[PDB]
Formats: structure tokens, sequence, C-alpha cells
């Protein structure tokens, strides 16, 4: 989980969608939970969702519940969040993270590696 | 033969007539395949040296409560790869025969393969003037991906990738770990072996939050629910899982785990209407 990847962002109309993907190619990405924070423009990093290692328990923020879903596939490494309904606080940059279990809920930050992020316009 | 039941989800083997020096068999070694998933269980009825034509009948691993040979080679704590396992080994002074039941933890995170031997090679009966010796049986066991994480409170912080919940623990800890569940989804928790865990054998009896906290067998409040439950595995811990099918009654009930300066509750509600 070392390193991470991602791909995806551009411009999308008041009611479209997106999809960004995280990649990493260490074995170890097996044993992470992943998830996803955006950043606004000068505004706090906030958290978007998170996914178990198994793939299958989901945690989404509220600000993006219903919208917003999150996946993974262990055998190629990579998760993805299929963002629809696009609104224009979505805009932001998105970052992709990882964290080793422990210390209460899965879920919960603080989130161990990071990602550089990428860019997501609407309007 | 080993069989799987689908229907049950347990596999019964029985490792006796296979292996008696009294027969006459064409192999000397004969192979079963057996493929297993989370919450299966596999039963092996085995002999001991107490019955006759099996007086040097041995196991591979001798300790095989706690051990498995890990990738057929080499053996080893069943605790370490499969983390969460729960194993019986009872005896039957009647029949001479033991029963080994393993239980697959709810949740498995490596795929993993494992053999074990029943040998009794060594074991001899005598037949007019012929000397006939016994035979050797080995078990190749296969385990899947778990799908699924459990939902529930690992006190202990050394099975994270088990529950949901796990965090190490330190003292003057006084904490309440929340758990909702609806049908098919499994709960549980772990603790130090040496810590009180309360009521007793916990979920085998349980605090119903809805009679003030008043001490209740689980099965006086639902008989349509599966769990199991190790006091003290190999790695010296302490863990119960719970889960309920086609269950329509709704329940809320509790469990403790607490040493000298430090609470741990775990505190379930089951509403058969809960949507994840
Ligand atoms: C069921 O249980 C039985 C009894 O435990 C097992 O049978 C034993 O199996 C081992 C191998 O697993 C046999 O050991 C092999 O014996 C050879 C030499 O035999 C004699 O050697 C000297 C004389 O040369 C005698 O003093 C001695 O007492 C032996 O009788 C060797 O060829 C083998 O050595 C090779 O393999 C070993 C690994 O095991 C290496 O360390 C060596 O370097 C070398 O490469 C080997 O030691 C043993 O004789 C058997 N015991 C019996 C029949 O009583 C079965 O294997 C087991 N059944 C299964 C697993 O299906
Ligand atoms: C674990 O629980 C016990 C029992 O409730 C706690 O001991 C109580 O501490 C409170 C603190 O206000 C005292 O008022 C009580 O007198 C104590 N209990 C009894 C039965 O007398 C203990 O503090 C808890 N452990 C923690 C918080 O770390
Ligand atoms: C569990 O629920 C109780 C009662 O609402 C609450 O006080 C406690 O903080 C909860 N524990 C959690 C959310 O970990």
């Amino acid at each position: 989980q070392v390193q991470l990847q991602e791909s995806g962002g551009g411009l999308v109309q008041a009611g479209g969608s997106l999809r960004l993907s995280c990649a990493a190619s260490e074995h170890t990405f097996r044993d992470y939970a992943m998830g996803w924070f955006r950043q606004a423009p000068g505004k706090e990093r906030e958290f978007v969702a998170a996914i178990s290692w198994s793939g299958s328990i989901k945690y989404y923020a509220d600000s993006v519940k219903g919208r917003f879903t999150i996946s993974r596939d262990n055998a190629k490494r990579t998760q993805y969040l299929q963002m629809s309904s696009l609104k224009p606080e979505d805009t932001a940059v998105y970052y992709c993270a990882a964290r080793w279990p422990g210390g209460g809920m899965w879920y919960e930050p603080p989130y161990d590696y990071w990602g550089q992020g990428t860019q997501v316009t609407v309007s | 033969i080993c069989k799987y039941d689908v229907t049950t989800k347990v596999a019964t083997c029985e490792i006796i007539d296979t292996i008696d020096s009294s027969v006459l068999k064409e192999h000397h070694t004969v192979h079963y395949s057996i493929t297993l998933s989370r919450w299966d269980k596999l039963i092996i009825k085995y002999p001991t040296n107490e019955k006759t034509h099996f007086e040097n009948f041995f196991v591979n691993p001798f300790n095989l409560k706690d051990k498995v040979l890990y990738n057929y080679n080499k053996p080893i704590n069943i605790e370490h790869i499969l983390p969460g396992a729960i194993t019986t080994d009872i005896y039957d002074t009647r029949t001479k025969i033991k029963q080994y039941i393993l239980r697959i933890p709810p949740y498995v995170h490596k795929d993993i393969h494992f053999s074990l031997e029943f040998n009794n090679s060594l074991s001899l009966t005598k037949q007019n003037q012929n000397i006939i010796y016994g035979n050797v049986a080995k078990i190749f066991i296969h385990i899947n991906q778990g799908y699924k994480e459990i939902h529930g409170c690992d006190f202990t912080g050394k099975y994270s990738h088990l529950f949901t919940y796990s965090k190490k623990p330190l003292p003057n800890d006084d904490d309440i770990c929340n758990v909702t569940i609806g049908n098919n989804t499994f709960s549980g928790f772990a603790c130090l072996s040496h810590f009180e865990l309360k009521p007793n054998n916990c979920f085998s009896s349980v605090y119903d939050y809805n009679e003030a906290n008043k001490v209740k067998k689980l099965f006086d409040l639902s008989t349509k629910v599966e769990l199991d439950h190790i006091k003290q595995n190999t790695s010296g811990y302490t863990l119960s899982y719970i889960i309920f099918n086609k269950e329509s009654t709704k329940l809320k009930f509790s469990c403790t785990c607490s040493s000298n300066y430090s609470n741990y509750t775990i505190r379930i509600t089951f509403d058969p209407n809960y949507i994840i």
C-alpha cells in the first residue's frame, strides 16, 4: 500500500457522473482498509468514503451518502469511487488513502498512506 | 470417507476401518481432499491406542487439538494461520474413539492449505500365521477467503482483520461497543483469557437489556441462533461468535470482559428488519 496512485478527474454537468480509481502495486494492499478524502478550495480535508479489506463493508460520509459508491478489486489491488449526481460543492481535489486496522472502528482515521490527488470539477 | 453435507455446513470423516490392521486393503496410503469455508465444521472420528487393532496408531501432528500440518509440511498451531479457529478433541471411553471438531471462523482473511495424517502403519494383527499391518490416511484441507468481516468487538487488538472494531487494551479503559445486526450477520468478540467474561460462557448466557440486564440463557431467548465459543486458544485469548437466521423476535443483550482495572462491554441489538 506504499504507492497509491489515483486516476480519473475532469468536468461534469450538475447532475452527471464521474469515476475515480486508486491503484497500489504492493501485495499488502490486501491487508489495508481503503478510503477516499476530498479537499475543497481553502477548506479542511474531509472524509468521503471507505471500504474494508474484504470489500464487503462500506462506510460513507453524510455529505455523499446516497450518491457515491465505493468498491475494490483485491486481485488487481485497486479501488474505485463511482460519483453520481455531482453537485457544485463536490468540486474538490480527491485523494485516496489506506490504513492498517486498529485503534477503534476500521474506517476511523488516522489513515496511514496517501496518494497525490486528482481534481474533480462540476458546473 | 470424507463427506461435506452442504445443508448443515459440516464435513464428516471417519478414519477407522480404512486404517484398521485387521482388514486387508489395496492401498497403504489414501488421500482425501476437502474444501471448507467460513463457519464450516470439520468433524473427524479417529481411534486411540486403547482400541483393539490400533495399539500403535498415532496422529501427525501429535497435538491434534492445537496443530495442523501447514502446507502438508510443518506442524504449526492452527491459530497462527487461521486466526480465530475453534478446536475440540473429545474422547469416548466406551468406543475408544476420539472426535476432533474444527470450527472455521466467521471470516477467513487468507486462503490456506494444510493436512492431517492418521497413521496406523505400526499396528498389527495376527491372522493364522500371517501378521497384517495397519495403514495410513491423509486429509488435505483447503480454506477459502471469508467474504465478510464480523460486525463485532475485538478488545485484544490482536484480531484487527477479523472484527469491525479492534483496539489494544489500556489500563483504565471503560469502553462500550455497540452492534446492530440483522439476519445472517455475524457478531462476536475477543478478550484476554485472564479477563473475567460475564455472564458465564457468553453468549450462552447474556444480560438481557430489555429485562433490566437480568442474566438469561440465550436459548431461553432464541432457538433460531447459532453460536460458538473458546475460553482460551493457544495464543491466550477468548473468543465468541453469534449469528441469527430466520429469527423474527427482536433482541437486545450484552456481555462484559473485565480485569482488575478495565471493563469492556459488547452490546448487540438484533433487529430482523435492519438493513446494512
Ligand atoms: C507412518 O509412520 C511410519 C512410522 O513412523 C513412517 O515410516 C517411516 O518413514 C520414514 C520416512 O518418512 C522412514 O525413514 C526412512 O528410512 C530409510 C532408512 O531406513 C533405515 O535406515 C537405517 C539403515 O540404513 C536403519 O538403522 C533405520 O532404522 C531405518 O530402518 C532412509 O532411506 C530415509 O532417510 C531419507 O529420508 C529422511 C527423511 O525422512 C532424510 O532425513 C534422510 O537424509 C534420507 O534422505 C528415511 O529415514 C522410516 O524407516 C519409517 N519407519 C518405519 C517404517 O517404521 C511413515 O512414513 C508414515 N506414513 C506416511 C507418512 O504415509
Ligand atoms: C469498571 O467498572 C467498575 C464497576 O462499576 C468501576 O468501579 C466503579 O468506579 C466508580 C467511578 O465513579 C465508583 O463510583 C464505584 O464505586 C466503582 N464501582 C463499585 C461497584 O463500587 C471501575 O471504575 C470501572 N473501570 C474503569 C472506569 O476503568
Ligand atoms: C454505545 O451506545 C451508548 C448509548 O447510546 C453510547 O453512550 C456509547 O457512546 C456508544 N458507544 C459507541 C458509539 O462506541
